[PDB]
């Protein structure tokens, strides 16, 4: 959140390992901007 | 706006906040109506001095 904006940046990448966060190199891409103007201290993900 | 939100006896449905603790960010809004300490006692419940 920047000002009350509160943005997303992703990226999806296709992999070939069983271990550790694959050691490479990319970039996220902007994706999304909300105005929610909230305060955000803390969170939460969501399972299914 | 006279015209629109004056009433003689007086038009009370217009709050601002005028006691509280700091001052607020730009572009915040806060909604609290819990009762400011103005001595330096804690204050609990509805009201005190
Ligand atoms: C967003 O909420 C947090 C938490 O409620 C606020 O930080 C608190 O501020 C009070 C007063 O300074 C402190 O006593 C708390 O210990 C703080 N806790 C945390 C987790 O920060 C924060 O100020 C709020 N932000 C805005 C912009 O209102």
């Amino acid at each position: 959140n920047i000002d009350g904006y509160f943005k997303i940046y992703s990226k999806h990448t296709p992999i070939n390992l069983v271990r550790d966060l694959p050691q490479g190199f990319s970039a996220l891409e902007p994706l999304v901007d909300l105005p929610i103007g909230i305060n955000i201290t803390r969170f939460q993900t969501l399972l299914a | 706006s006279n015209n629109l939100d004056s009433k003689v006896g007086g038009n009370y449905n217009y709050l601002y906040r005028l006691f509280r603790k700091s001052n607020l960010k730009p572009f915040e809004r806060d909604i609290s109506t819990e009762i400011y300490q103005a001595g330096s006692t804690p204050c609990n419940g509805v009201k005190g001095f």
